[PDB]
């Protein structure tokens, strides 16, 4: 898996 | 010194869960203490989204400290988007409780396949106020003001793959987490805990590339161009779509990632972004370097790096606290 904010 | 470390329960070393609580009946919640975002949300009993049927959904009507808002919001992460509506209540993190404006998700369908297949119920940010959607004063920042903890700063210590637990201490720097020295880097900006490093490993040097220390990212990160030339060597295999390249672990050309700011240099060895892929023939392991494109040349230093160096975050010091995690 996870690539946590854009 | 007196603080409160929130034990994060590792999962395949690519995400770790904590134990949050909301409302009077202290509704339990498996959170992800993420620094890539600065917002707290939980799935609402109203979440009619499938990926919600398998988890703890927050129940306002069961809490007496539940204040109403209802303003709708969205939050875009890398793993997807969630949507719901604002609400306020008494949030708990160990020995500390505080009235925080959080979100009740109603729509999470966008966060699949991640959500529907993981164990965390919601997300609790830890980044900076100007990154939050709503300009919400950060949880930890808050507990500082209310004179509730020694210092306005938290601490990240994670295990590797397994081995032992990991902790999120809020307040002061617990020194049993790293061996010796601790260096600090300024910040570029007050969004994600970001620094001005010169990222490189091979012959790929880049000046002041944005490096975001992220507890919520499970992989390191460079953009597309900066990685297309990564196959210039590295006979890395590309298993079908998702999640990234897999290579042979006894390889001999994989470059220790070199991260260095003028004041000091941080180095990461292959051992950090490798294995298992054992049962599936123990001579193979997963690369763990995904191509992510944010704004500009932003490098996401997630777990792998935090898997080497025990980290310290502080709004007061206004920087990050880097230092070799102590596998003890």
């Amino acid at each position: 898996x996870v690539v946590x904010a854009x | 010194s007196e603080n409160d470390s929130i034990e994060l329960d590792d999962v395949a070393n690519l995400m770790f869960y904590g134990e949050g609580q909301i409302g009077t009946n202290k509704q339990p919640f498996m959170f992800i203490f993420d620094t890539g975002s600065a917002n707290l949300w939980v799935p609402s009993v109203n979440c009619d989204s499938i990926g919600c049927s398998t988890k703890h959904l927050y129940d306002a009507s069961a809490s007496k400290s539940y204040e109403k808002d209802g303003t709708k919001v969205e939050i875009s992460y890398g793993s997807g988007t969630v949507r719901g509506y604002f609400s306020k209540d008494v949030i708990s993190l160990g020995d500390l409780s505080l009235p925080y404006k959080f979100i009740e998700v109603t729509d999470a369908d966008d966060l699949e396949p991640i959500y529907s297949g993981s164990e965390f119920d919601g997300i609790l940010g830890l980044g900076w106020k100007d990154l939050s959607i709503g300009s919400i004063d950060p949880v930890v920042v808050e507990l500082k003001k209310q004179n509730k903890i020694d210092n306005a700063l938290f601490t990240f210590y994670l295990p590797v793959h397994d081995k032992h637990v990991g902790y999120l201490t809020i307040g002061g720097i617990e020194s049993d987490f790293y061996e010796g020295p601790l260096t600090y880097e300024k910040l570029n900006h007050d969004l994600y805990w970001q620094i001005d490093l010169d990222i490189h490993f091979g012959k790929y040097v880049m000046q002041k590339a944005n490096a975001v220390v992220d507890s919520g990212t499970s992989t390191i990160t460079a953009p597309t161009s900066f990685l297309n030339k990564f196959f210039r060597d590295m006979n890395v295999i590309k298993v079908p779509f998702l999640p990234l390249y897999v290579t042979t672990c006894d390889n001999d050309d994989l470059p220790t990632l070199e991260f260095h700011s003028r004041n000091n240099k941080y180095t990461l060895e292959p051992e950090f972004y490798m294995d298992p892929l054992s049962d599936i023939d123990p001579a193979l392991c997963m690369l763990y370097i995904l191509p992510v494109d944010i704004d500009d040349n932003t490098f996401i230093l997630g777990d792998p790096f935090m898997r080497k160096y025990f980290t310290v975050f502080d709004y007061e010091k206004e920087s990050v606290g880097f230092a070799v995690a102590k596998n003890l």
